[PDB]
């Protein structure tokens, strides 16, 4: 419980740190394409 | 207003000598506003019968 | 019971019945409000059948911590708690209502003795007061303390009797605050520590390895807790509103709504409530400029009214706001106001009373000034006096534009700091809880801050002069933007 | 409808203002209806706002009686079927304490100097501040400040 | 009605729901044209 | 937010009032940073998602 | 740096003659710049030592 | 120029009727639509004059 707006301003931080969070995880995602390649030459090579 | 012109028919401006916007105004009456408005047949002259 | 109550109360003053032929008076004298009590939008069972529960631990609610049980009796009188206490308030100002308006001689139709002299004021026979330290002496800064209630000394030429001690306003809102302590004790009812903390754990069994994240904060309370007066606030007070214009609002050249039934009955002559107005404000009794309605807060540097103009209604208030009565203080003056100096004088603006010359215009038999009239007429009196409204209008605005602009830094950041280092020295307290806390009252202070002085800012639409109170504004844009920006990342980092 | 009149007359409805001879009464009396002044006191209400407002307030008294204020208060009831209208979430949380009754100006009375144009007793000087501070100045600032509020 | 609005008090020509009536009507007459126009919606062909 | 953004660029034109106009910039920029967060939040979060 | 911030604070609301302080305004909002960069310029340097 | 009547050097010998405003005797016109029919706001397309 959070008294004044203090609850709004949570809120704004909450779904910005969501979003946020989404992209770092889209971004991280989608390092395989170049990340597994040059592992993979790592193992056989 | 234009009957209580049309009441004193013999004194000014409707008698007398009327400026001719006056007489016009004088002897015209006056026609229905609400009856004229009307959006059907307005939009279809708007609109191409094509 | 069990339908949501009214959010808001509005009582108009005065009050009359509908067949009443007074009923176009309502509101005249001016409109207060009030809001219900929480206890009862919230999630609660509520009849008046029989036994009432009250609800406690469950879910996140304002009520208190524990689950309580009252009867339908005692719940009823719990929500007309602000009603009983707003009645005492008017019944216990009405006495000392009825005092200022019987002092007044104006007031009084019958026979006066005093004609020039042996009367206070041409709007009290008998002075009020003015507040004095614990001296004898006249207090007139706040800075300086005042405990008693004393006569101002002889400026109009002998010293009247006193009427008040300078408790009767303060003796009202204490009765408020004590007839209200009840029913806040009722809500209130360990509270800072609970069983539910562990509810979560067994849930996360149930979640898995990966979820152990998003209980941080949990753990944060679970291993805290295991190592681990007051006064209204929301009563919505401040909504009301008391405008004395009203009264003259209806009168001029042909009267008009709302209250035009006061002007046909006075046939357009507004004479006797201007006296009204002069009893609440003391225009035109007393000058012109008198004292507006007194900004009711946390003052340190409130300025006492001196002289005839403390024997009105708004005076009368603003001075007995400043005594201290024989219980404990609760304001402390601004550790540093003299860090921030401002030699603004209005006096460099104020226009004069020229003399013109006469012009002499001569009809048959007749001659008179028509040149000195029409210069005295259209400059000293109608341009002097927009001009001198404004500034004086102006002063106490930038008086209090510049306290809310001076009491951000000190004030809230080393407040909050202190409670902050106040809950951190105390073993056990748990810091990281701690620290969240201090982040949210900075939060709170710095936008509530923020708001108020963009109301006020607004509020400085004055003509020929709120554009400098608008330069104001920009020229501290940087230093209390940095003030603004220190609080809330601040915030939003603990 | 009241545009036209003046010293003269002008474009672009020349012909009502000659039809009616410069007098504009029986076309103020439609504005009265329409929104209330002069009828209802020299200011009344205005164009509502027809968006969806929670905090719409209901014109009260005569001036429900106008077309206007009847259209804001008809906006404002709620039909049979449950209600659809949310109001907004914290409007105690935002405050403005605004008052325009600071920034009044009052009705002064000013001193009656009479002068005798031979037989004829009249103070020219009241006549002045009645007019030109009383019912110009007053009226134009007050106007300001309505549309303002 | 409001009671003592000038003395007296006098019956009232509306229930309030004329205005609303209205745009009610207008509504449920749009609703048809609307609805022709609207006229699978989950799935289309194009997507593959 | 940039609908909102256009009405409120709207009303603030049309405030323009003789005297009493200096109000809607006095309220712009006491506003201006707060106003700009918000605005701002939205419209990152928009341009992220 | 922030006694003469406070000195010009100061003097500018004082500068409130009617009809001509709109240019002391504009006087201000031209010498922003410089006075941002003079006082940022100190200020930074007192923080850093 | 010769349009305006205020520049001829006679003056009217008739009634104001058959003139058409203070400025000019004969009307000068304004854009109309391809149908005829009064133009006002350009967006819709005026190609004749009358």
């Amino acid at each position: 419980g959070y008294t004044g707006w203090a609850g709004v301003y949570a809120f704004f931080f909450s779904i910005l740190i969501y979003t946020s969070m989404y992209l770092i995880i889209v971004q991280k995602a989608f390092t395989l394409i170049a990340h597994l390649p040059d592992k993979v030459l790592r193992w056989i090579g | 207003q234009r009957d209580l012109y049309l009441s004193q028919s013999k004194s000014p401006p409707c008698g007398g000598n009327p400026t001719p916007e006056m007489n016009t105004f004088c002897r015209t009456a006056i026609p229905d506003f609400i009856s004229t408005v009307n959006f059907v047949k307005k939009q279809n002259d708007d609109t191409p019968k094509d | 019971l069990t339908a949501n109550q009214p959010a808001s109360f509005e009582l108009d003053m005065p009050n009359f019945d509908k067949s009443s032929p007074f009923y176009f008076l309502n509101g005249i004298c001016g409109t207060v409000k009030w809001n219900n009590i929480s206890a009862l939008n919230s999630t609660n069972q509520s009849d008046n059948k029989g036994l009432v529960t009250v609800g406690g631990a469950g879910s996140n609610s304002s009520m208190g911590a524990n689950s309580l049980n009252i009867t339908s009796s005692q719940l009823q009188t719990a929500r007309l708690s602000r009603a009983i206490a707003i009645q005492q308030m008017y019944v216990t100002l009405s006495t000392v209502a009825q005092v200022m308006v019987n002092n007044d001689p104006a007031f009084s139709t019958t026979t006066s003795t005093g004609n020039s002299k042996n009367d206070f004021s041409a709007i009290a026979k008998q002075q009020f007061g003015v507040p004095y330290k614990s001296s004898g002496e006249v207090c007139t800064e706040y800075q300086q303390v005042c405990q008693t209630w004393g006569s101002v000394p002889s400026s109009t030429g002998s010293t009247t009797g006193v009427l008040f001690n300078g408790t009767e306003f303060l003796g009202a809102i204490n009765d408020y605050n004590g007839i209200m302590m009840p029913t806040l004790n009722l809500i209130r009812q360990s509270k800072e520590f609970d069983k539910k903390s562990r509810d979560f754990i067994a849930e996360a069994n149930a979640k898995g390895w990966i979820m152990a994240g998003s209980y941080f904060f949990d753990l944060v309370k679970l291993n805290g807790s295991a190592t681990e007066d007051q006064f209204d606030t929301g009563t919505g007070l401040d909504k009301s509103s008391f405008d004395p214009t009203q009264l003259t609002k209806p009168f001029g050249k042909t009267c008009q709504d709302p209250y035009s039934l006061l002007c046909t009955w006075f046939q357009n002559k507004s004479d006797k409530l201007i006296q009204i107005q002069s009893l609440i404000d003391g225009v035109p009794a007393l000058g012109q400029d008198g004292v507006k309605q007194p900004d009711l807060s946390d003052n340190p540097q409130r300025q006492s009214v001196s002289g005839p103009l403390s024997s009105t209604v708004y005076g009368f208030v603003n001075n007995s706001m400043m005594v201290q009565l024989p219980g404990q203080p609760g304001i402390k003056p601004l550790t540093f106001a003299n860090l921030i100096n401002f030699k603004v004088d209005t006096s460099l603006y104020y226009m004069k009373h020229q003399d013109f010359d006469c012009g002499r215009v001569k009809i048959l038999f007749f001659s008179f000034c028509l040149g000195r009239m029409m210069g005295d007429l259209f400059y000293n009196y109608v341009f002097r006096y927009v001009y001198n409204f404004f500034l004086a209008i102006f002063g106490e605005m930038i008086n209090s534009i510049v306290m809310a602009f001076l009491m951000i830094p000190l004030q809230g950041m080393k407040d909050i700091f202190i409670v902050g280092v106040q809950t951190l020295t105390q073993p056990g307290i748990n810091p990281i809880v701690a620290l969240a806390n201090m982040g949210t009252m900075y939060i709170n202070f710095s936008g509530t801050l923020w708001l108020t002085l963009l109301n006020m800012a607004v509020s400085s639409l004055i003509p020929l002069f709120g554009i400098f109170i608008f330069a104001l504004i920009m020229m501290a844009m940087p230093l209390l933007m940095a003030w603004i920006g220190t609080m809330v990342s601040i915030g939003f980092v603990t």
